[PDB]
Parts: C-alpha cells; structure tokens; sequence
C-alpha cells in the first residue's frame, strides 16, 4: 500500500519537489495540504503518497536529503514548500563537489544514519508499505554516491520492500562537470544490484525534445523538469489513482523485469508539452508514445527489441478506440516484440488528465535498446579512465583504481546482457 | 497491411503464393513462430488449429480445412463413402474398395465373399492395392494380402478398372487431375485447367508385374519408362489437346462425356463433409486446394481414385492457379487497395 | 433412441435419452513443504545480508 | 439434504461470487437482509435451498459461503455493498498485502501465514452442517491468490475433509481482459498442483465471455461486471439442480458420475443459449430446438474450441422456463442428423436432462433481457483440450528462457516445480488425444 519518496541532492530535491506539486494539484491539494478537490477519485488512494494529519491535512511521505542545504532551502522558499513536514528535512553543510566518493564514502556517510532515522519513522506509521521511490541524479555527488548509499541501507534494513528510482543520467550537451560519466558509472553498478525497477530519465532525450521539437533554443533545467514530471506523474498514475488494475510497485516489478538485473525502463510521453488547444485523436496519441522523439532516454527503439510495455491513457476518451490502436501497434510492429513473452504489452485507463490536457498517454518500456544508454556513459568514461584523468578527486577520498575497474567491468556485463536477449 | 507466415517451405504452389503476396506490397512476412499472422500457410502434419483464432484484432486465416483429412487418405475416404449416406455403399463412381489391416474394423473377410463371387462369375477378377512405392495388381488375392502383410500400415485394396480409355495414337493409359480450391465461405470453385497424366507405354492387359503401362505417376514415368515425352512434354496432355481429341476420334465434348460426371462427383464429395469442417461460425477460417484424381472408363463414365489435400500443380498453370488462390481464397479476406474458377452450385 | 428413468415434481421433470449402446498427500508432507519454501527464502536473505555486510 | 459450501478465493473469485450470490438471492426470494417469507420452516429446514443457505432464529438466510483474499480492497466493497447483512463478518478473510500476480507468493510465502485461520473459519461453516457433501471453488487461474492460495486450500481440504466432493470454477485467462503477463505461469502451477483435489472443474475463458458479450450483448469494451453477470448466470443453471426440487445432479458426487468417467479429464465444456440483450427493442422468442441447436455452435462455448475435432464422454441438458420432454427429444432427433457428434466407443450415446420450469432470473438493469427458455449444455469432450494446448504453448515460449523465473524462485519455490508441473500438463494433453483420436 503505502510508498516512501526520497530525494537526494539538487536534481533529485528539484524534480522531487516538481513531482509533488503536480500530482498535489492533481489528488485536489493546495500548499496548505488542505484537500480542495471537487471529485472524490482524488482521495480513494490518496495515502499511498500522503500521510493524514490533524484537521483533516494531507502530508506528502517524502524526506528532502541533501548535503549542502541551498537547493532544500529553495524548496522550503518554493510554491509547496510548506507542505513538507519539517523534520524530514535532513542536511548537512559541506556539500559533496559533485564527487562521488564524498557522497558514498566520507560526506555522506556522516549523515546517513539521520536519514535513515526519518526514513524508520514514517516506514513504522505505515499499515502495510510497498517500498521506497527515490529521485536523484546520477552525474553529481549526493545524488548519485550518497542516494546510492542510501539504497543499499535501505535494502539491509527492509528487504522485503521495493526500491524504485527516478535517475537522471548525465550528458554533455547538459553538463555541469567532466567528472559525471565516473559518477554515473559508480552509481549504475549500485543500481543494477540494488532496486527493483527504475526509470532512466536521460538529460541528453530531454535536451533534444525540448530543442528539436519544443523548439526552446536555449533549454534551462526548468525545462527540462516539466518534461520530468509529466512523465512522473504519468508513470505513477496506476499506483495512485484508483483503476480497474489495482497497482503497486511490486505488481510492476513482477510484471516489467523478465530477469532481475534487466530492470531499467525507458519512459515515454505524448503529447509533448512547453511551458496547447488541438485536442489529440487516440490513434494520435498511440502513434507519438512510441514514437522514440516522444521518450526520456536517448535511444533508438528501432535498434533492439521490447522485452514489455506498460502504457497508460489519461482522459475520457473510448477504451475500445485505446484498445485497437493498442493491438495495432503490436500487429503492425510485431518485430519489435520479443515472440518469447506472450502478450507483453498491458494498457491501463485513468478518466482523470493531467493538468492542461483532455488526453495524454504515458509510456513505459523495458527494451533492450536502453544498452546504448550505457555504451554511451561507457564510452565517456573510458576516454579519462584510460589516462586515468581525474582521478585524483577520488583516491583523495579513500577510494581505488579498482572500484572504478569492476563498476566499469559490470556496466559492460549489463550492455553484453542486454544485447544476449537482442537477439534470442 | 497484412502479415503471413510460412510453415511448409516444401509446397511448391504456397512458394509461389508467398512470392504473389510479397510482390503486393501490402502483404509482409512473419518468422515462422510469431502468432500475430492475418495468413497461416500452415504444415501439413499436426497443423495446430487449435491456436488459431485467439488474437484479437487479428482476423486468422488458414489453406488447411481441419477434419479435411477424412477425404484425403485412402482408408478414410472409403470408409467415408460407404458409411455416409450422401454417398452410400451403392455410389455408382466409386470403385468397390475394403480397407485391410496387416497382420501384425478389417474388411477382409467381406472382401473375400465378393472376391470368389467374381472369379466364379468368370468377371474379371483384377484388384488394386495400395495405402497412403509398394503397389500390387494382381488377379488372385493370396498375393494381395500376402504382400499387405509383409509392409505393416492400413492398406485399401479395390476392383482394378479393367477397360479404361485409351487415348489412339498409343493405346495408353491415363488420369486426370482436377484442381478445386474451397474458399472460407464453402465455396467450391474448379479450375477451368485439368491435366492429363498420360502413360508412354501402350496398356498390356498380360502380366501386371509391369506398372509402366498401368500406373500413371508422373515420377515412375520419368525413371522407369522407355519414351517419357514422345506424344506430349512431360508426359502431360492438357484440356484444349484432350477435348479435341474427343471431339475428332470420338465425336463428344470433354464438357458433356466425362466433365459434367467429374463436377457432380467433387460437389458430392465437399457438400458431403460440409457440416463436419464448415469454419462458417468458427473463430477462425479455412480455404484448401484438393486434387481429385479420375480415371475414365471406355464408356465414357467418370470414377474418382484419390483425393489429394496437399497437391502440386503442372508447371504451365502454377502462375494462373496460384493467382487464382490469392484472388478468390486470400484477398476475398483481405482485400488489397473473367474468372479462371467453375463455380460449383446445384 | 428411447426415454428412461423419467422423474417429475412440481419444479420440473429429469430423465435420459439413450441413442446407442456403449460400441494425496498428508497434513505432515504439506507442511514440510511449506517449510522447506521458507528455509529456501531465508537462505537467500541471510545470503544477502551477508553481501551488504561485506 | 445434504450441505454444500461455496468458497470465493481472490479478486475473480470474489467479484463472482458477488455476482452469483447475488442472483441465488433473486431466485429464491431471499432479501438483501437474508429474509426470505416463503420459508415458513422458520429457524431451520431440510429445504433444497437449504443447501446453500442456513438460518438464524431471527429467520436470516445466510450464505454457506468463505469469501477469502490477500488484500482487502476487493473483500472491502462486499463488506460496505448491498448485502453486507447477507454475510457474517466471520466469513469475509482478507490479509494485508496481496501475492503480486506470483503464484508462488500466494502459494508458499503468503499462503502459509493465513491458510490455518481461512480452514479454522471454514471448519465453524462446516461445524453447522449435519452432512457437508463438499465445496464449490472459485477463483482465476491467473491471478497469485486465485493460483497460489487456490492450490494449497485444495491441498489441505483433501486433508481435512477427505471423503467430500470438491468442485472449481476457474477463470484462464484471456489478453483481452487479463492483468499479468505471467497468468500462463500460475494456471499450470495451479492445474498441476491441483488436479488430484478436484472432482469436476467448470473452465470459463474470460475470451468467450468477453465475445458473447460483445456480439449478442452489444457491449462495446465488456466490464468485470457484464462478464461476472454473464458467468453467474451459468454458474446458476450448473447449481440450480443442488438448490431445487428435482432428480438430476442432486448432490456433488452427481456430477462426477455424470460427468467424469475419467477422473483426470474432468473439465466438462459448459455451452449456455439465449444470450439476449435487454437493449433489443423487438426479440422473437427461441424454441427449445433453437437453444438446443445453439449448444453446439463455439460462439456459445464457455471455452472456444471445435467439439466436431473431438469425442464426447458424456453430455447433460439443463433446462430453464417452459420445456417439455417432447420438445427436447425432438429437438436432439434433428440435431443428431445435421451434426458431428461422435461419443467415445466405451460410452453411451445419449443425453441426461434436467428441466426447471421456473426461467432464468435476471439482474433488474442488467443486459440481459428475460426469456421464456434457456439451457446450459455441459459436456465432456476432448475438444477442451485445444485450450491446454494454448496455455501450455504461451507457457513454453516464456519458460525456455526462464523468463521472470526469479520471482517464483525468490519466495522459496524451486525451479523444478515448473518442469514438473508442465510434465503433469503434458500428461494431461496426451490422455486426451488418446481418449479423443
Ligand atoms: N471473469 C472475471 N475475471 C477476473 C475478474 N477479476 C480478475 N479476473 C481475471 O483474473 C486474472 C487476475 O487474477 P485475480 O483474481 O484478479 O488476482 P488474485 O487472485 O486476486 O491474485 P493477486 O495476484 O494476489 O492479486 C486475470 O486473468 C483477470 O482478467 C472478474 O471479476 N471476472
Ligand atoms: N534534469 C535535470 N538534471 C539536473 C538538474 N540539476 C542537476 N542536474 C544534472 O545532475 C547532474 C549534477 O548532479 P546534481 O544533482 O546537481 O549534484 P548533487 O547535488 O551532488 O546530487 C548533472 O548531470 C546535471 O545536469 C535538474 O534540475 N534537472
Ligand atoms: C506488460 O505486462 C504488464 C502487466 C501488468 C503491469 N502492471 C502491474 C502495471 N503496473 C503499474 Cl504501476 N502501472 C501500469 C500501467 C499500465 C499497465 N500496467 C501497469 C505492467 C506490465
Ligand atoms: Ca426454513
Ligand atoms: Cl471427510
Ligand atoms: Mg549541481
Ligand atoms: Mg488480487
């Protein structure tokens, strides 16, 4: 039933704090966390998210790590700032440089046990929790070295939960330090070990759509994260809005990941949206979530094949006209899913949209095209690792030459797996 | 755009209709074992109808008709003729026939009570033996079930046809191929194209050890006999060459002598077995391409032989014949973005 | 084709319509089984505990 | 009279037996509180209703009937709907977390920590019959409860009631509607573990309740309750002999004896006619030889399959409204001519009939339209079989890889369950072909 939301560092603190305001706006609740919705579909599940509180309060199940306290600050200060409760606010002071040693390692260590302490008491005022969702970048230092962290001392202490993330993988074009592919690398053989399912929401996919398509010349995180938390939103609407399919994020891992380590999804999003007035036809709809200029990680679709497929429509429009362009795509396409996973394509129906929109679909896709996601970091950590360029920020905090050669060695592993089922 | 997929490379006539469809445009082709197919052209052993018709949004089409097969082997077909009504024990174009078991119910023992009637009866006595390579003719039945014995599968065994038509220049045998393709509606259509499998030896009614003069495959023609070819290529006369020779030697047309005999004996057979394979109300459809193979007597009467499920074509008409499936079987489905077919109707 | 063994009540009538003649384990094993489940599960936790000690 | 107890296991389970209890009260006049006036034997009876009903001194009729699931989200809205009077809090069991579509979690890891308190609860139904004959069984076959928690109930009720009848109403699963992608997985687990606990097995495939709703309901995208509606209506022509007044399956044993010569083979095909919408302005009424005909056309199948390509084992006729016995051996004369129905050598060919003359009831505001006659043919024939072929098919495609595998093992189920349940299923394939071909 009930999901504990984490979100580490400046990335992870800014679409965290984007996601809750939208899916607050959508469930009827203002800043206050009073409900001021009209329908009641908005409260039947209301609490796999948000805790009650006296006088009839909705208090988001969400704690705000971070190790220098600006970006926390800047929520604090934000739109639903206060609807947090103050106590799961947890920081520190000295930052982690956007180094993943200081993360994991040193800084990070020193305040994860508060964390963990937070994290235990909303978990105990929980009658039966599901697991944990925690949205991070991959590219930094808190995010990616302290959330990966966290990860796995969440998994010592409940391993019977599910671990799901929201990981924002680096990219040049939107680049804050050469350091990120070494960053991105550690953090993805933490990740391959440790969650249940998580979504590879890629800054380059999201760079090109808001460049290519959104036709935004100079895209600003902003940006970037209101094409993150349409896709949010999205992805957790079976989890939080009462359907016919009754999901949780074990149902979605149980269903989604044919083999453990192949649990990273590329999600999808139709219709692209800027921060308009044509109502969308559902064969419209069905024919953009799968079009790969509509998905959040930078591959081609078309260069491997779909191991399963989730997909959710938003708005009142007709199940049966969802269900042909569904089976149409399939029968039409019919290559590019594996013959071995008999009917891997499940759609779900919301009647409720989201804000600004009679109709959207959202896409979610294990395929094993996401190897080109780690070819890509690979490729990029290769060219300084081979010179060994950089490393001195990490040995500086403890770590070895070594640890960079077996995360590196496991990525690889996971691309040579990926490309094993390619071709089954 | 529809999708198909291939399960018998070894059919030469669904080669070709792949070929056909391809060459469309709108119709594009599935491995073997993806299940999301418009068009089975499915194996011809085992084919698993039971997983046809269970995808939706996929109308599902297949060339076999389930329970077809009932026609289409040799003791089947007999105990189908004398146990149906339709046809019954008294069908005057069906040669008398017993299915015997090997050694190792049977009709033997009522075989032998009409064999011993026509030797006492001073008739001609010669019967045929075969199953579904290993054939015996022979004029007493000690060497009939003698050599049944010594293979071991169901064996039919019927009154040879002792004076067939012989086609003069030659004094030679022959049989004829019909072609006639079922469509999903239970349409029976024939092939305005029969085929003559001519014998190139003259017919010695003597020793029937010899099958060159008394067995018309076109195979055990092209090894075995001395001149393969000398009145038609390949052994193969068609209708046009046949009717005329009707008309000049024997003063009839091929319509009216053997035809109109060759129509009433297919329409029989189909409407027969139309209840027990019908895919009208089914989840899934059905067409199939039969050979009906017939031999004509030398008084002009018409007898049906074997009922092939899974025939080739004579190499001239395998363009027209298969377009002619694709036309009336396939696209009457699935329609694309003067006819070559004798539909059968009474 | 003949009728036999009709039987008739207010609610309704029953009977036959003939055509032609005529041509575990124990209490103790399941729950050792059940058991034998939960060592398995608790094998692969102690594994994993194992490995996020290392 | 002899007592029978309905037991409801799961999300499809349960909605059915919503669905069925539901109609049960309908028919026999039993009020959304559990009072029924006709029934002057106040406090108790040996009535044939009383089969499915007990009573209370207050004269409440109430359900012999175990509503059991993992979650309680399902349980809930029996527990808050219509006739939540109708039941005792007792017999609606639900837990905390549900087996996440995993046969395995149902079976073993969440199964085992509930299994004693549902048997204690079934055990106080039990406890007040004077003699049980046994236990009808619904569930999905897709579902991880609907599996999982199914086979080890069935299990344990061999155990504890050996000498009882058990009857299934099993869901298998259909794309169209399903909800897992491991639904071929968990329905040869559950056929292979259960298959030695079960005396007669009624298969719906939500496929065919999904068509005959669209095609002679007009249904355009069908719900859980159009389908559920559908199936309850079948369910009750299948029970209506154990709850009235007649001589044809009268007690559970009844139908094995009818219906399953061979104990392995006993999934009979259940054909239903008229299917009507209640949206159809003008309808001219059926004969008995037109809904007689019409159980033998698969469009009326519970399971699509072709009983031409098979062999019958036995056939039963259930009449509902206004038939005489003339009418149906006239009907079945004509049948005989114009269709291929060919009966296993070893058996007779022939029908046993039941006829009710009270029509079917139906749901007030329900789609389907009041008829003056129906029937439900159920008949055992190897033509079922096609569906295991289906299923065990969609199971090898995933199990050659051993996709999603690692969810059953992880919750202590071995890899080999798997193979030794596909090699019972395999088994089960072939005893058909060799009675069938
Ligand atoms: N006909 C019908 N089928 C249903 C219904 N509910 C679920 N199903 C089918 O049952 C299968 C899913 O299993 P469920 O019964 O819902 O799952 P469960 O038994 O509750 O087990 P869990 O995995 O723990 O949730 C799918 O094939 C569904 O389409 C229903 O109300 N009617
Ligand atoms: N999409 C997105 N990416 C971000 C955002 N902020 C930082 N990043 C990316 O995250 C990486 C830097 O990590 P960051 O979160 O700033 O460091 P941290 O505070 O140590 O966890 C780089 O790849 C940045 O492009 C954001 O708001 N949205
Ligand atoms: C391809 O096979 C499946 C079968 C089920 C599921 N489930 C559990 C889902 N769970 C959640 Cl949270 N959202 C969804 C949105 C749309 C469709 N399904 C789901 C997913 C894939
Ligand atoms: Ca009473
Ligand atoms: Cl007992
Ligand atoms: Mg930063
Ligand atoms: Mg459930």
């Amino acid at each position: 039933r009930e999901i504990v939301h984490i979100q580490a560092g400046q990335c992870g603190n800014q679409i965290g704090a984007k996601f809750w305001e939208v899916i607050s706006d959508e469930h009827g609740i203002d800043p206050t966390g009073s409900y001021h919705g009209d329908s009641d579909l908005q409260l039947e599940r209301i609490n796999v998210y948000y805790n009650e509180a006296t006088g009839n309060k909705y208090v988001p199940r969400a704690i705000l790590v971070d190790l220098e306290p600006g970006t926390m600050d800047s929520v604090r200060s934000g739109p639903f700032g206060q609807i947090f409760r103050p106590d799961n606010f947890v920081f520190g002071q000295s930052g982690a440089g956007n180094n993943w040693a200081k993360g994991h390692y040193t800084e990070g260590a020193e305040l994860v046990d508060s964390v963990l302490d937070v994290v235990r008491k909303e978990s105990e005022s929980c009658d039966c929790l599901q697991g944990f969702q925690l949205t991070h970048s991959l590219g930094g230092g808190t995010g990616s070295g302290m959330g990966t962290l966290l990860i796995s001392k969440i998994r010592e202490e409940y391993p019977d939960r599910i671990m799901n993330t929201f990981s924002v993988m680096p990219s040049p074009k939107v680049s804050d330090t050469v350091v990120e592919p070494y960053n991105a690398t550690l953090s993805v053989h933490q990740l391959v070990e440790n969650t249940d399912e998580t979504y590879c929401i890629d800054n380059e996919a999201l760079y090109d759509i808001c460049f290519r398509t959104l036709k935004l010349t100079t895209p600003t995180y902003g940006d970037l994260n209101h094409l993150v938390s349409a896709t949010m939103s999205g992805v957790t609407t079976c989890l939080r809005f009462p359907g016919q399919l009754n999901a949780d994020l074990r149902k979605l891992a149980v269903n989604m990941v044919p083999f453990p380590r192949l649990h990273f999804f590329m999600p999808g999003f139709a219709p692209l949206t800027s921060r308009q007035y044509r109502a969308l036809t559902v064969p419209e709809l069905t024919q953009q979530m799968f079009d790969s200029k509509n998905m959040m990680a930078a591959c081609d679709p078309r260069h491997g094949r779909y191991l399963t497929v989730a997909a959710i429509f938003r708005g009142r429009m007709s199940m049966k006209e969802v269900d042909e362009q569904m089976l149409n795509v399939q029968n039409k396409n019919s290559s590019y899913f594996v013959e071995w996973i008999p009917n891997n394509v499940k759609t779900a129906v919301c009647d409720i949209p989201p804000r600004g929109l009679k109709m959207s679909a959202t896409f979610i896709g294990n395929s094993t095209a996401i190897q080109e996601l780690f070819k890509r970091i690979s490729e990029q950590f290769t060219a300084m690792f081979r010179r060994k360029a950089f490393l001195h920020w990490y040995t500086g905090e403890g770590m070895d030459e070594m640890e960079f050669t077996e995360a590196e060695s496991n990525m690889n592993d996971l691309v040579s797996e990926y490309q094993q089922y390619q071709d089954a | 755009m529809y999708t198909f997929v291939v399960r018998d490379e070894n059919s030469s006539v669904y080669a070709e209709v792949s070929r056909l469809l391809l060459a469309t445009g709108q119709w594009k082709r599935l491995r073997k074992d993806n299940p999301r197919f418009n068009l089975m052209l499915g194996e011809r052993n085992r084919l698993p109808f039971g997983r046809l018709g269970h995808e939706p949004g996929l109308v599902q089409l297949v060339n076999y008709y389930r329970g077809a097969d009932k026609l289409c082997r040799k003791a089947s077909l007999v105990k189908l003729i004398k146990t149906s009504p339709e046809l019954s024990e008294s069908c005057t174009w069906f040669p008398e026939s017993y299915v015997i078991y090997p050694t190792n119910t049977d009709e033997r023992e009522v075989f032998l009570a009409a064999y011993n009637r026509r030797r006492e009866g001073r008739e001609g006595n010669v019967w045929i033996a075969k199953s579904s390579e290993g054939i015996l003719i022979s004029s007493e039945a000690s060497e009939l079930l003698d050599f049944i014995d010594e293979q071991g599968q169901v064996h039919v065994i019927q009154k040879y046809l002792e004076k067939p038509l012989l086609l003069e220049p030659g004094h030679r045998k022959f049989d004829i191929r019909s072609w006639v393709l079922v469509d999903h509606l239970y349409n029976i259509y024939l092939y305005r194209e029969g085929v003559l499998r001519t014998s190139s030896e003259p017919y010695n009614s003597a020793n029937f050890q010899d099958k060159t003069c008394h067995l018309t495959n076109h195979c055990i023609q092209k090894e075995y006999s001395k001149n393969y070819g000398r009145y038609e290529e390949g052994n193969e006369m068609f209708f046009e060459e046949f009717n005329q020779y009707l008309m000049d030697a024997l003063n009839t047309t091929l319509e009216n002598s053997i035809l109109l005999q060759i129509k009433h004996i297919i329409r029989s057979c189909l409407m027969c077995i139309e209840p027990a394979i019908s895919t009208k109300h089914l989840h899934y459809q059905s067409f199939q391409l039969f050979g009906f193979d017939f031999m004509v007597d030398e008084e002009l009467k018409v007898w049906l032989i074997e009922v092939n499920g899974a025939p080739a074509c004579a190499q001239k008409l395998y363009a027209e014949l298969c377009q002619g499936i694709v036309d009336v079987a396939i696209s009457s489905v699935f329609p694309l973005a003067t006819s070559i077919f004798i539909k059968l109707h009474h | 084709m003949e009728v036999i063994e009709l039987n008739k009540c207010t609610s309704g009538q029953s009977f036959e319509v003939i055509l032609k003649p005529p041509s575990d384990p124990s209490l103790e094993e399941i729950q050792k089984k059940l058991e034998a489940a939960e060592e398995r599960r608790k094998y692969q936790e102690a594994e994993l505990l194992k490995h996020l000690a290392e | 009279m002899r007592e029978c107890i309905s037991i409801h296991v799961g999300q499809a389970g349960v909605q059915i037996g919503n669905a069925c209890w539901e109609l049960y009260c309908l028919e026999h006049g039993i009020q959304p509180d559990g009072q029924m006036p006709s029934d002057k034997t106040i406090g108790g009876g040996d009535d044939s209703f009383n089969t499915f009903f007990s009573e209370t001194g207050a004269g409440k009729h109430v359900p012999r009937a175990v509503f059991v699931d993992l979650e309680p989200t399902v349980i809930d809205e029996v527990r808050t709907g219509t006739y939540r009077q109708l039941f005792h809090p007792e017999q609606l069991i639900t837990g905390k977390e549900d087996a996440a579509n995993n046969y395995a979690r149902g079976h073993y890891t969440i199964g085992k920590e509930i299994i004693d308190l549902v048997l204690d609860r079934i055990r106080k139904l039990a406890d007040q019959c004077t003699g049980l004959q046994g236990f009808l069984v619904f569930h999905s076959f897709g579902g991880g409860t609907g599996s999982g928690f199914t086979s080890l109930l069935m299990e344990r009720l061999s155990v504890d009631y050996g000498k009882k009848s058990k009857l299934e109403f099993s869901i298998y699963p259909a794309p169209q509607v399903s909800t897992a992608v491991v639904e071929p997985y968990n329905s040869i687990l559950t056929t292979h573990t259960t298959l030695e606990h079960s005396d007669c097995a009624f298969m719906v495939d939500n496929e065919a309740i999904y068509d005959i709703c669209r095609r002679n309901l007009d249904i355009e995208r069908p719900t859980y309750t159009n389908l559920n509606r559908l199936i309850s209506q079948i369910v009750s022509s299948i029970t209506a002999s154990l709850r009235f007044d007649g001589a044809l399956n009268v007690d559970l044993t009844e139908f094995q004896t009818n219906l399953v010569p061979y104990p392995r083979i006993h999934f009979p095909l259940a054909t239903y006619a008229p299917v009507i919408s209640a949206e159809k302005a003008y309808h001219e009424q059926l004969s008995v030889a037109e809904i007689t005909n019409a159980c033998f056309e698969p469009a009326n199948q519970m399971v699509k399959c072709d009983p031409r390509h098979g062999k019958y084992m036995a056939c039963c006729l259930l009449y509902r409204g206004d038939v005489v016995p003339k009418d149906v051996n006239a009907a079945i004369a004509t049948i005989k001519t114009k269709r291929s129905i060919q009966f296993v050598d070893w058996c007779p060919t022939g029908f046993k009939v039941g006829i009710n003359y009270q029509p079917p009831t139906v749901v007030p505001g329900g789609d389907l339209a009041k008829v003056q006659r129906a029937v439900c043919m159920l008949s055992n024939t190897t033509a079922i079989a096609e569906a295991w072929a289906r299923l065990d098919h969609k199971f090898d495609l995933m199990y050659a890889k051993r996709a999603f595998v690692h969810w059953y093992v992880g919750e202590g189920m071995e890899e080999g369950e798997f193979s030794e349940a596909r090699e019972d299923m395999a088994a089960l394939e072939k005893d058909y072909e060799e009675v069938g071909v």
